[PDB]
């Protein structure tokens, strides 16, 4: 619940500086770039100046050398001084926590008018005790592409192959299948290149020999990487 | 009740098209030769009303014409709009209403009660056509709304056959009604030695031969003998002294079963190309369709877009294809290398702002206006990343602030000579070039998964049938075969070969949560061998040890056939058999299965 708060505005005289204030609500919406967008009656609004998380700040070429923002106190410190002011820049301001989410993810202030080397080793121990949670781990050794596609199939003997995991390279919603809709999990730490599977309470079905298989979501049907394999006897 | 042969009589033109030398093969409604049809001999009330599975196929050779109306109609109860056809004596009038037919098929207008909200009416003034009795046939059935009759009233030869004539007919199209209408039950209407030939059009495959003139020469109807399956093999008419296999040509697709989609509600899809200002260059968005159905007919119409470069899959024919999750990004740039958002390609921003796979199965999309934006201002709203020491990953988001340092000494964050801000903003003028116009591309990224699919193409769904030869087309796999409700659970998912030379065996249901297993209609490897339509018409069969028992036979390590008898002695190799063994052609003439001269 967004509710950041704009004050600083009414009668100006043409020359001077504008002092405004866009304070935050009271959380940590400062983690990434701030913007302050002018807006004039009966057309588009007009981008004034971004704020960086990482102490910068940008105007825009046209405004240039007249307007200053700074924060200097890790506080809610927007106040964006305008230098030399003048008539023709008088219209509506509002800041914004990011305009570069246009429509999407952005939200806008109230509003204050102002007048005038493909080894993927795997991991995992023994055998399991009949009902009990467990994990396994899945390393990648010379791994860069992150927008393949993981998965975690088990091809036991006997039976057919299966499907459990999905890991959306270009997204990263896990995908499940319908036996393991509550069973274990998949997360893939990008900080590392690994894949971890959080297992939980198994019966004595789950008995398999689960690779660690990564295919292109772009292309074929089939895999494109294998694995060495692990064993889980649940008995 | 009686049957008869009906050879070479029944086939018509499928389409309207007049083509010219070509070879069709469209599995449309057609009477198979050689099959058992009712004669109904008349000098009396004998012909009651024949069922109208899927067309008729009346006939009669006579002189001075009794019998030339039809009656039509789905339950002849006066509930549906039914077909008379009144061409007494001059005035033939074919009229679309529903008339109640009483047990008088004879004439003159007591054949029906009254009159009731009757449609459109045939004005056709064409006449419907003692040396001998002519013969006249007509087709009637009714497709996609249209009912078709097709007619080819010729001179026949006087009673050489007495039966049906001989020679090959192709009942040229008479006429087509517009109505829609569906019938059910077919009749006749006396105008009062004839004969009543009548037949039924079941579904099956069947070949012609066009001629540059119109007229059909020759046709197969692939389902008579095995020497007929195999002629609808090689796509001729003419075999020769050989063996070739068939292909589920035995038993014939009954329906045809789709369930492509399962939801009805669309996606928010148009809120990416019609909204406010969209995001920078230097970040871009992406929006995960979720399960919905892709309506990709209002996106072509409606807001026209500029060309639709779709690498990877087809520019067309996108409403059929389903994928599992579908991407939609955001992005606009300049109008002097837009072409770099193509896959492979390299440049300014195709190489420090968005990467792009060198397998990219997705479509770009572009609406370029200078009208919604790019004021008279001075445009420095959107800003593009200037330059990165490192390449760029594809499908990878660049919010970074670092200062850019390209110079002999790292700057630690000074900002000055050789230390410029990696972000530098644009310059989007109203009065300008095509090269400075801001094209606000969006690349759809399409990818498929092992997930079940959420968003399929716009198709309607049809009803599962179950123990039936039918072609199933689920999520792009076509099969024809079998579907069986069995309990294999745990779908196979055969990769290990990376399905190089393999099919499937079973699907899971798009619809609900169930299981299909994929059948064999009628196969095992049948292969026919034909000495050649030269010499004689018989041949013969061959399983490659399959069975040796379908569900003059002899027994060798290669199967069994049926249609010769083993001879001790040993000749020439003529015509392999299989396993070694050969067969000729020797005196009566017919074929053996003398031992390999080894």
């Amino acid at each position: 619940e967004v509710q950041l708060v704009e004050s600083g505005g009414g009668l100006v005289q043409p020359g001077g500086s504008l002092r405004l204030s866009c304070a935050a609500s009271d959380s940590s919406f400062y983690d990434y770039e701030m913007s302050w967008v002018r807006q004039v009656p009966g057309k588009t609004p007009e981008w004034i100046g971004s704020m960086y998380p990482s102490g910068r700040t940008y105007i825009n070429p046209s405004l240039k050398s007249l307007v200053t923002i700074s924060r200097d106190n890790s506080e809610n410190m927007l106040y964006l001084q305008m230098n030399s002011l003048r008539a023709e820049d008088t219209a509506m301001y509002y800041c914004v926590s990011n305009w570069a989410s246009g429509s999407t993810g952005d939200y806008w202030g109230q509003g204050t008018l102002v007048t005038v080397e493909v080894q993927l080793v795997e991991s995992g121990g023994g055998l399991v005790q009949p009902g009990g949670s467990l994990r396994l781990s899945c390393a990648a050794s010379d791994f860069y592409f992150d927008y393949y596609e993981m998965s975690w199939v088990r091809q036991a003997p006997g039976q057919g192959l299966e499907w459990v995991s999905t890991i959306s390279g270009l997204g990263g919603a896990t995908y499940y299948a319908d036996s393991v809709k509550g069973r274990f999990t998949i997360s893939r730490d990008n900080s590392k290149n690994t894949l971890y599977l959080q297992m939980n309470s198994l019966r004595a079905e789950d008995t398999a020999l689960y690779y660690c298989a990564t295919r292109s979501p772009f292309g074929d049907y089939a895999f494109s990487y294998w694995g060495q394999g692990t064993l889980v006897t649940v008995s | 009740p009686a049957y008869t042969n009906s050879f070479t009589r029944g086939v018509y033109y499928p389409d309207k098209v007049f083509r010219s030398s070509v070879l069709h093969s469209t599995q449309d409604l057609f009477l198979p030769f050689f099959s058992n049809v009712t004669w109904f001999h008349v000098i009396r009330f004998d012909n009651p009303v024949l069922p109208f599975n899927d067309g008729v196929y009346f006939a009669s050779i006579e002189k001075s014409n009794i019998i030339r109306g039809w009656i039509f109609g789905t339950t002849l109860d006066s509930k549906t709009q039914s077909l008379l056809i009144v061409n007494n004596a001059t005035n033939v009038v074919i009229k679309v209403c529903e008339f109640q037919f009483c047990n008088d098929p004879f004439l003159e207008f007591r054949v029906y009660s009254s009159a009731n909200n009757c449609t459109f009416e045939y004005v056709s003034q064409p006449f419907l056509m003692g040396n001998f009795k002519n013969l006249r046939e007509f087709v009637f059935k009714n497709i996609d709304g249209y009912f078709k009759i097709y007619s080819k009233h010729t001179p026949i030869i006087v009673r050489e056959p007495e039966d049906l004539p001989q020679g090959f007919s192709a009942l040229e199209p008479l006429v087509d009604l517009p109505i829609g209408i569906n019938i059910t039950r077919f009749q006749t209407l006396l105008a009062l030695a004839a004969a009543y030939y009548v037949g039924y059009l079941q579904p099956r495959t069947f070949l012609l031969k066009y001629n540059e003139n119109g007229t059909i020469t020759d046709a197969v109807d692939c389902a008579l003998d095995p020497l007929s399956e195999t002629k609808c093999t090689l796509k001729s008419f003419t075999v020769e002294k050989g063996i070739y296999q068939t292909s589920n040509f035995r038993v014939q697709p009954t329906e045809s079963i789709v369930r492509f989609p399962n939801i009805t509600n669309l996606c928010p899809f148009d809120e990416v190309f019609n909204a406010t200002r969209f995001a920078s260059v230097y970040a871009w968005n992406r929006k995960r369709i979720s399960n919905c159905v892709a309506d990709y007919s209002v996106l072509y119409n409606l807001a026209p877009f500029f060309t639709f470069k779709c690498y990877g899959v087809s520019p067309t024919k996108l409403n059929d294809l389903c994928f599992t999750n579908v991407y939609a990004d955001s992005f606009v740039i300049r109008g002097d290398e837009v072409r770099q958002i193509a896959p492979g390609q390299t440049g300014n921003i195709a190489d420090y702002n968005y990467k792009l796979p060198d397998d990219f199965t997705g479509c770009v999309i572009a609406w370029n206006s200078n009208k919604l934006d790019s004021k008279v201002s001075g445009n420095y709203n959107y800003l593009y990343r200037l330059f990165r020491k490192s390449n760029l990953k594809p499908f990878e988001r660049d919010i970074s602030t670092e200062i850019y340092q390209a110079g002999n000494k790292p700057c630690n964050g000074v900002a000055g000579f050789n230390c410029y801000f990696p972000l530098r903003s644009y310059s989007f003028r109203p009065t300008y070039g095509v090269g400075h116009q801001p094209y606000r591309v969006v690349v759809l990224s399409f990818e498929l998964l092992h997930a079940p699919a959420t968003v399929c193409g716009p198709k309607k769904s049809t009803n599962l049938v179950k123990n039936k030869c039918v072609n199933f087309n689920f999520n792009g796999l076509k099969g024809t075969g079998v579907l069986t409700e069995s309990n294999k659970k745990f779908l196979p998912f055969q990769q290990f070969g990376r399905d190089i030379a393999d099919t499937t065996d079973a699907v899971r249901d798009p619809q609900t949560l169930e299981i299909l297993d994929i059948t064999p209609c009628s196969f095992g490897g049948v292969s026919v061998i034909t000495p050649g339509t030269n010499t004689s018409n018989q041949v013969a069969v061959l399983y490659q040890g399959v069975n040796c028992t379908e569900v003059n036979v002899f027994q060798t390590r290669a199967g069994c056939l049926i249609g010769a008898e083993y001879v001790n002695n040993s000749y020439e190799c003529d015509i392999p058999i299989g396993a070694g063994i050969c067969a000729s052609y020797q005196t009566s003439q017919s074929i053996i299965a003398y031992t390999m001269s080894l």
